[PDB]
């Protein structure tokens, strides 16, 4: 019996990979459609700025 | 003679850089950004004939 419940807690445990953190600062990425003008990705990062 | 031969072979089978329209730097009111494709290496027998 001792078996099977830490053989439930056995799997209970999902193979996942590395959970997340806070480090202090982060990233923001802007993709515009293709053969879009250098200048339309000014406009929107200078929008998000 | 062989020698032009080879310089033909060389110039017609060539890749050659074609650059981009509206490529860095542009003008400030323009939205086409294409690639430009002169030529292209040559692939079959019949297209070196």
């Amino acid at each position: 019996l001792i078996c099977a419940g830490m053989a439930v807690l056995f799997l209970r445990t999902p193979t996942s990979f590395l959970p997340e953190e806070d480090q202090g600062v982060f990233m923001t990425t802007a993709q515009l459609p293709s053969g879009a003008t250098m200048v339309n990705t000014t406009k929107v990062l200078q929008q998000v700025t | 003679v062989p020698s032009d031969v080879i310089s033909q072979i060389k110039v017609q089978n060539n890749q050659i850089s074609g650059g981009q329209l509206g490529g860095m730097p542009q003008a400030a009111d323009q939205q086409l950004n294409a690639s430009i494709i002169v030529q292209t290496r040559l692939q079959t027998p019949e297209e070196f004939g």
